[PDB]
RNA sequence: GUGAACAGCCUCUAGUUGAUAGAAUAAUGUAGAUAAGGGAAGUCGGCAAAAUAGAUCCGUAACUUCGGGAUAAGGAUUGGC
RNA sequence: UGUACAACGGGGUAUUGUAAGCAGUAGAGUAGCCUUGUUGUUACGAUCUGCUGAGAUUAAGCCUUUGUUGUCUGAUUUGU
């Protein structure tokens, strides 16, 4: 390419994928595992203040609050909506493994869909309850 | 027979201006059009209409069209006809599109 | 000379010169490995030694457990991220450079390898194959 | 090891792996699968009862054909209640206008 | 030896063509060409890009579900070997492809059904406007007659 | 007009179109650019280039002549309707 | 002086990514009017949908041609 997309989308600068984030947003136990992270020296907020949709770590909690208010987050939330485009969609578009893809689609509109939406609702009210009266400065004490 | 004749041609300037510098693409097309008329009518003396020059230069120095429809007509000279009793005169024909057209002979009613 | 490797190794594109950081892919206690030498490399003026997938290198530990650091150890490269060619024809690459800690006889120090392992490395080293659950 | 010894060396003897197959016929042990036909893999289509599936497909196809929406010949033009001559006239006149 | 499908772009992948990316879950994405691969790396949406089969099926330009498309599956339990069964499969493949192409042409001829009525309506509206541009045409035709006939009179 | 702006970029009034030319597209140059994987292993020396950059909001250490350091460091953003 | 040569035209092969125009019970909302409405109309309105894998380009060092139009000159020198 030129220079911009080479600087951004290089392999050592790759970011997480939408179908991996969709499997993260399903299964409420995985949501609790992603919210209750341990301490880590190489993450920005010591592994805390993590957004699940935009899979990035924040510095403070007020940074997470303004990020949740912003417009990049709404773009990622709108992206993570329907059937998440795996290789089964490419196969069935070519005319191959079509019954398996149809089972997958009716399964995701029957079971995994409303579960993902209910987890996303609970997560949104939990984050809005927690990030309400937070101070802007941070205690560096990692306990 | 009848060395006075008029025809309509379409010239493909896109494959004749391939690789040429941007400040020279519109001056090169004039020379290529004179070479084209010399090859087709056998005349060394070629005269271009100023409306053809406008059609060539209409989009600046580096914005020449890919195809052009021309009307070329072999004529006779005048007193002090230098070394050539025939010359070509090239005009434009402003058509809808220049694509999909063949060479035709123009019947002269004048 | 080529100790622990079963058979021969065919030519694969080299990705990692001397002076590269790669990940540590086993649970021995390290985080990254700094490549300081490559076993079995040629001599040429001005040319850097370079490692590829399935090679034994000498590495140091920069991040990780405090016991593992400040010492030089053998390692084996298991993921490359520079695209190489399979002989059944496709080019392919991974997401990162990664290796595991070994002794000079080819045996592994950890107990399990996280992430996938290139099948050329797993075919060349039997103790790597016995400790990995995902092979490409 | 003995056959390998009397048929060359160790890196010279070439073993037939098809020589111990368990098939229904023994002229079939040295055949080869077609593996590709036009742009498709033969292994994707190879199953038992493909003859029954193709029979069901062709029966559904001839049922659909005798109901007949394979009528490529379909001229139910009711344009505005016009006739084809002045339709052709309007077409050529509008082509002149846009030219 | 196998023919694969492009992950981003659904086109066939022959041996020695394209590239493969192995993700950290041993999911392998094979790419048709450098265009499909670079669109993947820049993270564009294949259901949004109009030149892909995924877009065409999702938008309804091509037929998507049919009994002729329920034939090529990944067969994980193999059958032994049978020369007659192989010959029957090779005949049925050509018959299935013939039926599928007929049904695809029927789908296109159904979805393109109004393009004669729409063209006649826009042409009749264009002709019903601008009457004096049709008098230039009426003068031009009569001038083409008389000038040629007296040139054919010579 | 854009814009904080007598910045840069485009235009109106007025003025100019001067500076030897024509044809081709070898090597080496001068003036610029892009480059997989790695990331100073190059060199006397990170020279040169890359990276940063406007504005809004949050936040900011040692030290100090208490006036400063300070745009310290670090982070979330920016279109159209 | 003939599947001779060329200029155009046609057909393949390839690149990009859905033309202009017209239409719509699509469209956050804001106004105007009748009977303030179990999609009330109208007027604007970024964007969306259809005609439309469309449109454009394609040898300049791609392939092929039952088409159209033309051309097929002239100078110099050499003998055992
Ligand atoms: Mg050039
Ligand atoms: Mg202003
Ligand atoms: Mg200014
Ligand atoms: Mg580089
Ligand atoms: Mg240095
Ligand atoms: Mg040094
Ligand atoms: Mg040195
Ligand atoms: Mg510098
Ligand atoms: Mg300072
Ligand atoms: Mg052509
Ligand atoms: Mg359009
Ligand atoms: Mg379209």
């Amino acid at each position: 390419m030129g220079r911009y997309s080479v600087k951004r989308y290089k392999t050592k600068r790759r970011t997480r994928d939408l179908d991996l984030i969709y499997n993260d947003l399903s299964t409420k136990e995985s949501v609790q595992k992603l919210l209750n992270q341990p301490l880590d020296e190489t993450k920005p907020g010591l592994g805390q203040h993590y957004c699940i949709h935009c899979a990035k770590y924040m510095e403070t909690a007020i940074a997470l609050k303004t990020h949740l208010k912003g417009k990049v987050h709404k773009r990622r939330v709108k992206e993570l909506r329907g059937v998440p485009y795996t290789q089964e969609v490419s196969d069935a578009a070519a005319g191959y493994n079509l019954n398996k893809f149809l089972n997958r689609v009716q399964e995701i509109t029957q079971s995994v869909g409303p579960e993902k939406e209910s987890n996303e609702a609970l997560l949104k009210e939990h984050l809005d309850s927690t990030l309400a009266n937070v101070k802007t400065t941070e205690p560096t004490l990692p306990w | 027979l009848k060395d006075v004749v008029t025809r309509e041609y379409t010239i493909n300037l896109h494959k004749r201006l391939h690789g040429v510098s941007f400040k020279k693409r519109a001056p090169r097309a004039v020379k290529e059009i004179k070479k084209f008329a010399k090859l087709h009518m056998g005349t060394d003396d070629v005269r271009l209409a100023p409306e053809l020059n406008q059609a060539i230069w209409k989009r600046g120095v580096k914005g020449v069209e890919y195809r052009l429809r021309l009307r070329i007509s072999r004529k006779r000279n005048e007193e002090e006809d230098a070394k050539n009793p025939l010359f070509s005169y090239v005009e434009p024909v402003l058509v809808a599109s220049a694509k999909g057209l063949q060479t035709v002979v123009v019947e002269e009613d004048a | 000379s080529g100790n622990g490797a079963q058979g021969t190794k065919f030519r694969i594109s080299l990705g990692l010169p001397v002076g590269a950081i790669m990940n540590c892919a086993d649970n021995s206690g390290a985080r990254n490995l700094y490549i300081i030498a490559v076993k079995g490399s040629g001599s040429r003026l001005n040319r850097l030694p370079a490692a590829s997938l399935g090679d034994m290198v000498m590495a140091t530990v920069k991040k990780g457990k405090p016991e593992l650091r400040k010492k030089v150890m053998p390692a084996i490269v298991v993921r490359q991220a520079k695209s190489w060619r399979r002989r059944d024809g496709v080019f392919l690459y991974f997401e990162d450079n990664a290796g595991v800690i070994a002794n000079p006889k080819g045996e592994m120090k950890g107990s399990a390898i996280t992430g996938p392992v290139g099948k050329e490395c797993a075919d060349l080293w039997p103790r790597v194959a016995s400790n990995s659950g995902v092979v490409v | 090891r003995d056959i390998e010894a009397e048929n060359g060396g160790a890196g010279v003897f070439n073993v037939n792996l098809k020589d111990k197959y368990l098939l229904e016929d023994d002229e079939w042990k040295n055949d080869i699968m077609p593996e590709i036909l036009d742009g498709k893999n033969v292994y994707d289509f190879l199953d038992p009862e493909i003859a029954a599936k193709l029979q069901a497909l062709e029966e559904e196809e001839e049922k659909l054909e005798n109901e007949g929406f394979y009528n490529s010949d379909d001229e139910e033009e009711i344009y505005d209640g016009f006739e084809a001559s002045e339709v052709d006239d309007i077409k050529e006149k509008a082509a002149w206008i846009r030219n | 030896m196998r023919i694969y499908q492009c992950h981003f772009c659904s086109s066939p992948c022959y041996p020695g063509h394209g590239i493969m990316f192995v993700r950290n879950d041993a999911k392998e994405f094979r790419f048709c060409r450098s265009k499909c691969h670079k669109a993947f790396k820049q993270r564009r949406n294949p259901r949004k890009l109009k030149w892909t089969k995924a877009f065409r099926k999702a938008a309804g330009k091509e037929l998507a579900v049919d009994s002729t498309l329920t034939f090529a599956q990944r067969r994980n339990v193999p059958v032994r070997y049978n020369r007659e069964l192989v010959a029957t499969t090779l005949k049925a493949m050509a018959r299935i492809e013939e039926i599928r192409q007929k049904r695809e042409r029927a789908f296109y001829k159904n979805r393109m059904r109004g393009n004669k009525e729409k063209d006649f309506l826009r042409d009749k509206k264009l002709v019903e406007s601008n009457p004096e541009l049709l008098r230039i045409r009426e003068v031009e035709i009569a001038r083409k007659l008389a000038k040629e006939q007296e040139r054919a009179e010579s």
